[PDB]
């Protein structure tokens, strides 16, 4: 059960949400991730590449 | 004497009266329990690797 917990931590990497108010380049990590997710989604739409 | 020897040996070998017992019942029960627990451990292992 402990090993299963470790596998879970490796997959989710929870430490990325621990500093929300930190801005870099005028944006927070979340914002950056969001920007990334929108961009990844736009690329996937253009590149017909239906994920 | 012969009758007594026969009765003593028989009582020892047939503890539940109907079946010749070669293994100690207490031990036979433990083997079964250990086999069952190992099967559970093998499932958990396969599940995690998968």
């Amino acid at each position: 059960k402990e090993v299963q917990a470790t596998v879970m931590d490796w997959w989710e990497q929870p430490v990325q949400l621990c500093l929300p108010s930190e801005e870099r380049g005028g944006l927070t990590l979340r914002q950056w991730r969001e920007r990334w997710t929108v961009a990844v989604t736009a690329l996937q739409r253009a590149t017909g590449s239906r994920s | 004497k012969l009758d007594s020897h026969l009765k003593e040996l028989r009582d020892f070998m047939y503890p539940e009266g109907n079946t010749l017992m070669l293994t100690t019942p207490e031990l036979s029960g433990e083997f079964h329990q250990l086999g069952s627990q190992l099967e559970k451990l093998n499932h958990i292992t396969v599940e995690i690797l998968g």
